[PDB]
């Protein structure tokens, strides 16, 4: 029981989940009855591959072989399904954690503000804030950035030069994560002012050596053969904290990276993350679908993952090229169609490739081009401000 | 006479939804 569970809480820390079935495979061949806590290693897994079918699966076998979930069970699904946007399914946790008489801690609150994020719920986001001071509670430094990410996508200025002041207010140290999202609602206002006085204050950072070589790979100065590794250090250094926390990271730099001009950086980061694990979900290519799935990305990640879809594309014959912007139960209805991921994919679409990327008549969060239209297709220019 | 001739899968597999 300790070596399984040992085993599989790495697997679900670094999201390898094909070693975490084998693991399971093996539990049930030797007629052990897994523990209620290797299953939820089990569930980490399949939700940092996005793999929600899967991980619904062994939630639902937790039940069958008597090993009822526990406490930590409810929060690798509530951070699985946060990552997709996936509230519909958010709110089943929440309705059932109050009815398990599981009262709502800080991390459930996270969730549920991160999901409301994701999801394009800008107001009932800021609600769950505003409604956790109301519960009294302790919000930590994860729940900052998690407000700070709704005011930056909702392009606040004000807002979020309140919020991230606060934040060193008491002696926080903001983490990278926070100072890419300063950059964003910056360049997304085309602020170039507040930009440069952000930099400045990361180019020095005598404390803290990834907003350093972050914000110096940012603006170039890193770009070359032999001062790329010093780059690549950082990012092995910040791959060991698993993809839960990578995720977070990739998405905020990669938005940064666009909405400062700095595009054809954003696609070398992008092809960074990929080969270490990151975005497993991202691409899939063979015969039947060439797929982008952008369901769990940033604004300025999804474009950057387009950006690069779209040229790969033109290289090159699947019987569908799709764009999977919706991943859950939001799709078999009319609000996935309006989802703000859904209509930034289709409005970037539109003035790249003219009309040849149309909606689906069978699903609100997809937007193919069928087989005939790909032959009637750089198409997007990668360059740096 | 009358003695004559001696007289739970799909539980717990249900959709998320």
């Amino acid at each position: 029981m300790e070596t399984y569970e040992g085993i599989i809480f790495a697997c679900g820390k670094g999201g390898l989940h094909e070693d975490a079935r084998k693991i399971l495979q093996y539990m049930t061949a030797k007629d052990v009855v897994p523990s209620s806590k290797a299953y939820t290693g089990v569930i980490e897994a399949f939700g940092q591959a996005a793999l929600y079918e899967e991980a619904l699966v062994a939630f639902n076998t937790m039940h069958e072989v008597g090993s009822n979930p526990s406490i930590e069970t409810f929060h690798s699904l509530l951070y699985s399904f946060a990552r997709g946007g996936l509230f519909k399914e958010s709110e089943v946790i929440l309705s059932r954690l109050v009815n398990s008489g599981i009262p709502r801690n800080r991390d459930t609150f996270n969730a549920t503000i991160e999901a409301y994020k994701q999801g394009g719920k800008f107001e009932e986001a800021v609600k769950t804030y505003v409604d956790m001071e109301k519960s009294r509670c302790d919000p930590d430094e994860r729940t900052l950035e998690a407000v700070l990410s709704v005011y930056s996508c909702a392009r606040l200025v004000d807002e979020c030069r309140e919020q991230f002041e606060e934040m060193k207010a008491s002696d926080i140290l903001p983490s990278i994560m926070c100072y890419c999202m300063m950059l964003s609602v910056y360049g997304k206002t085309e602020s170039w002012d507040d930009v440069n006085e952000l930099l400045e204050e990361m180019l020095s950072n005598r404390v803290s050596n990834i907003h350093q070589v972050i914000g110096q790979m940012i603006k170039g100065n890193y770009d070359d053969d032999s001062n790329w590794q010093i780059v690549e250090y950082v990012l092995d250094k910040l791959n060991s904290e698993g993809c839960g926390l990578g995720i977070r990271f990739y998405n905020a730099l990669l938005d940064a990276l666009w909405w400062l001009g700095q595009k054809e950086r954003a696609a070398r980061v992008l092809n960074e993350a990929t080969k270490r694990g990151i975005f497993p979900e991202l691409f899939r290519k063979n015969k039947l679908v060439w797929s982008v799935d952008v369901h769990r990305m940033s604004e300025g990640g999804m474009y950057t993952a387009l950006s690069v879809w779209l040229n790969d594309l033109s290289d090159i014959l699947p019987q569908l090229a799709v764009v999977v912007s919706v991943r859950g139960q939001l799709e078999k209805s009319s609000a996935a169609r309006e989802s703000p991921i859904t209509r930034a994919a289709f409005s970037f679409l539109q003035d790249h490739v003219s009309s040849s990327f149309s909606f689906t008549g069978w699903n609100g969060g997809r937007i193919m081009c069928q087989r005939s239209q790909l032959k009637q297709l750089n198409i997007v220019a990668l360059t740096n401000s | 006479g009358t003695g004559f001739n001696k007289g739970d899968i799909l539980f717990y597999h249900r959709e998320f939804c």
